[PDB]
C-alpha cells in the first residue's frame, strides 16, 4: 500500500485570520507568472464523479468553508500541468500568491529519485509475474523463480519493457506473454520442467547411432540431457521400441514453454534451458538471436506458429545453436 | 451538522432553511451575512441602537462571512427570523406571518432590556426645599441626585 | 519533488461552514462508486514509516480536529489502489464525495524503493573494484580505470550481474 | 410517527409530525436542531426570557443532539410545539390552529409562576413614619418600611 488518503478540495483560512475564505476567485495560469492576466491564463479541468473531465474557465467559487465548489456543488478541480494560483477573497484582496504550485515540499532525495534514477521491477516484491508485468514501466527482473501452469497469461500492458532473466522460469505448459511492444528484449532465459521426464538415447558413446530397439530402451533414464524424449517418428524409426518402452514414457508432453502470443520486436536472447521450448504464436519480425545451447522438448525450440493468426514474416533465426528437442528444432 | 455558531457561515445556511429551503444544502456562499452586517449598524449604532452584544467587522481582511460578529446566544434566536425576512425579496418571494412576527418579537427581546433602563425619569429640580422636615434645613435649591 | 496534497496536514470541514467534522465516519472504497456498500469498501493500512503494513477496521474516524485518527493518534492511512473517499458527519449526512484520490508519495521508503527502482554500483564510489563488486547486487557499472597485478581475484559472491563498462 | 420529548434526537422527528409530514422521517438536519438551543439559550437567561429549563449538549455522537431534557411540564408544552410553527415554513406552509395555540397556552402557564417570583411590589418609601398608633415600636421612624 502507498495510495495515501487525501482530500483533492484545500483548505483556505485568511493570511493574518483563522476565517476562512469566501465568495472569491481563483485564477490559474502558468508557471512563476502571475494567472490574473488572461495571456498567463491556462485551461481549467473539473475531474468529475465518472473520471472523465471537463474543460471550465479559470474563475473559481469558493464556498463559505474555504473549499473548492463549482457549478453550485461539490467538485474536485484538477489541472493537466504545474500552475500558479492566486487567491482572492470577496472584497479582493488577495489572501496567498502561490508562484508555482506545483514545486512544493522539494529536497530529501526519496521524493526526487524518480527524476533521476532507472525504473525496475522485481518479481520478489510483487505476489506474482502477472503483477510484476503490469507494475514494470521500464526494467523487469526476474530475481526468483515463477511457477506456473498451462493457460497461464502475464499480461505486459502494452507497454515496451525489457525482460531480464537471471532466475529461472520452472512450470509445464505455456507460460503466455502478450502485449509486448517494438524492440522489446527477453535475456538470459532459462526454461526448466518441475518434472523430469524420460528420455532415450538412440547412440553410443562414440556418437554414431543404435539401431536395435533393445538397446535404446536399455538406455532409458529419466534425465533432461544426454537423450531426449521418445518420439513417434523414432517408433517407425526403430521398430518394436514402443511395446518395450512403458507407458509412463510414451505420450509425455513434458515442456517448459515460454510461449510470445501475438507480439511484434519480441526478440528471445540467450535462449537456454533443460526440457525448452520458446513458441512464436501469431508473431511477426520476432527473432531468436544467439541462443546458447538448450536442450529441447516436445515442443521445439525454435517454434514458429504462424497457423493461428496471419502467414508469419520476420521470423529468423541469427546467430547461436540449439541440442536436442524430440521434434524440429528449428520449425 | 453544526456545533456552536461562532460564525455567520453557520446562520447563513440556518437562515436559507427558514426562508426558502427545506433543510438542506444552499446556493448561498455569502449572501445573509451581508444583510447581518448591514441590519447590525441600524441595530447597535455604536451600542445607541438595538444591544445585541455586536461588534464591528472590517471587512477588508475579514472575507465578510467568518467575519466578527460578537453576538450573543439568547441574540441568535432573533436574528435568523429577521435575516430569513430579508432574504425573501432576493428570491422574489415575501415572508409569511409567522416568520415576520417572530423577527418583531425577537427584536423587542433584545431591545426590551435596553428600554427598561432608559425609561426612568430624571431627579427632582433644583428648586425642590431642603426641607424642615428633614432635620437642620440649610441648603438652598436642591442637590439633584434622587 | 513537485508533488504536494492540497491539504498539508488532512482536515475535513463542512460543506459551507468552516468548521471541523465532529464525530463522522469516512468510508474507503473503489474509485468512481459509493464506498457506502461493503463490496466497493476496501480495507486500510496504516503505514509505519519503518516499512510495515498492519491492518485496521475500514472506516476511519474523524476526531474534533477534523483530522483522521485511529488507536487515539494521529495515522497515515494508505490503501493499496486508488481509491474513494466519502466524508459523513454525526447525522450520517454527506458531507462531501471525492471520487479519486490517488497520490505516489512513497514515504516510508524502504519497501518502495526496491520495487520503484533499479540498482546499479558506480565504480567511483569506492575505491577498489573489490568492494564495487561485493556492493553489486544487480548492475556493475565501470567508470574509471582500475589498476590490476599479476593474480589479482574479484568475487562476486556468486551474484548474476550485468557489467558495463565504458 | 412521533418521538418521545426526552432528547433533540428523537424530539426532532415528532416536531416535524405536528407541523407538515405525517409516517415520514425528517428531512430536518441538524438546522432545526439549532434553533432550538437558541429558543432555550435566551430563555435560559431567566432574567427576561420566560424560565424554561433546559440541559445543554455536552456532544453524544451529534455535538448538538446531545442534550437531554431538563423541561418544567408547561415548558413540554411550549418548546417542541414553537419549534413546530418555526419549521412549518422550511416546507413552505404554515402551521395549523391546533399548533400555534398548544404553544402560546404552554407558554403562558409557563410564565405563570415565573411572574410571582420575579415582580412584587415595592414597600413603602422613607419618608415614613413609625405611626404613634404602634405601641413599643422601639424606633421613630424607619430606615424604609421595616
Amino acid at each position: 500500500a502507498n495510495v495515501v488518503v487525501s482530500n483533492p478540495r484545500p483548505i483556505f483560512t485568511e493570511s493574518r485570520s483563522f476565517k476562512a475564505v469566501a465568495n472569491g476567485k481563483i485564477y490559474i495560469g502558468q508557471i512563476d507568472t502571475d494567472p490574473v492576466n488572461p495571456a498567463n491564463q491556462i485551461p481549467v479541468y473539473i475531474e468529475n464523479e465518472d473520471g472523465s473531465h471537463v474543460q471550465i474557465t479559470q474563475p473559481l467559487i469558493i464556498n463559505a468553508a474555504g473549499k473548492i465548489v463549482y457549478n453550485g456543488q461539490l467538485v474536485k478541480i484538477v489541472t493537466v500541468q504545474g500552475h500558479s494560483m492566486a487567491i482572492y477573497d470577496a472584497n479582493g484582496s488577495q489572501v496567498d500568491y502561490i508562484a508555482n504550485v506545483l514545486k512544493y515540499d522539494p529536497d530529501q532525495y526519496s521524493i526526487e529519485a524518480d527524476k533521476k534514477f532507472k525504473y525496475s521491477v522485481k518479481l520478489s516484491d510483487y505476489p506474482t509475474l502477472q503483477d510484476a508485468a503490469s507494475a514494470a514501466v521500464d526494467g523487469l527482473l526476474i530475481d526468483r523463480d515463477y511457477n506456473f501452469y498451462g493457460g497461464e497469461t502475464v499480461d505486459f500492458g502494452g507497454k515496451v519493457l525489457t525482460i531480464e532473466c537471471k532466475a529461472k522460469f520452472i512450470g509445464d505448459g505455456n507460460l503466455i506473454f502478450t502485449k509486448l511492444g517494438k524492440g522489446s528484449r527477453i535475456a538470459g532465459v532459462f526454461m526448466e520442467s518441475t518434472t523430469t521426464p524420460w528420455v532415450i538415447k538412440p547412440w553410443t558413446d562414440d556418437n554414431q547411432w543404435l539401431t536395435d530397439a533393445a538397446a535404446v530402451v536399455a538406455t532409458l533414464k529419466q534425465s533432461k540431457t544426454d537423450g531426449y524424449q521418445p518420439t513417434v517418428s523414432d517408433y517407425v524409426k526403430f521398430p518394436g521400441i514402443e511395446t518395450l518402452l512403458p507407458p509412463n514414457a510414451k505420450g509425455q508432453n513434458i515442456t517448459s514453454t515460454l510461449e510470445i502470443r501475438e507480439c511484434i520486436g519480441v526478440e528471445v536472447h540467450r535462449a537456454s534451458g533443460l526440457m525448452a521450448g520458446f513458441l512464436f504464436r501469431g508473431c511477426h519480425f520476432c527473432k531468436m538471436v544467439d541462443a546458447n545451447n538448450p536442450s529441447g522438448g516436445k515442443d521445439g525450440i525454435i517454434t514458429f506458429e504462424n497457423l493461428s493468426g496471419d502467414w508469419g514474416k520476420g521470423n529468423y533465426v541469427i546467430g547461436g545453436r540449439t541440442s536436442y528437442g524430440s521434434v524440429s528444432s528449428a520449425q | 451538522t453544526k456545533g456552536d455558531l461562532v460564525r455567520a457561515a453557520l446562520r447563513k445556511l440556518g437562515v436559507a432553511s427558514d426562508a426558502t429551503l427545506t433543510d438542506v444544502e444552499p446556493q448561498s456562499m455569502q449572501d445573509a451575512v451581508d444583510d447581518l452586517e448591514a441590519m447590525m449598524a441600524e441595530w447597535y449604532q455604536d451600542g445607541k441602537g438595538i444591544i445585541t452584544g455586536y461588534v464591528f467587522s472590517d471587512d477588508e481582511n475579514p472575507p465578510a462571512e467568518g467575519d466578527d460578529h460578537g453576538l450573543r446566544s439568547s441574540a441568535v434566536s432573533a436574528v435568523f427570523h429577521n435575516l430569513a425576512c430579508r432574504i425573501a425579496p432576493d428570491y422574489a418571494l415575501e415572508a409569511t406571518a409567522k416568520i415576520i412576527a417572530t423577527a418583531k418579537y425577537g427584536k423587542e427581546l433584545l431591545y426590551k432590556q435596553t428600554a427598561i433602563s432608559r425609561a426612568k425619569r430624571a431627579p427632582y429640580p433644583s428648586r425642590m426645599p431642603t426641607g424642615s422636615g428633614n432635620s437642620f434645613p440649610n441648603l438652598n435649591e436642591w442637590h439633584y441626585f434622587p
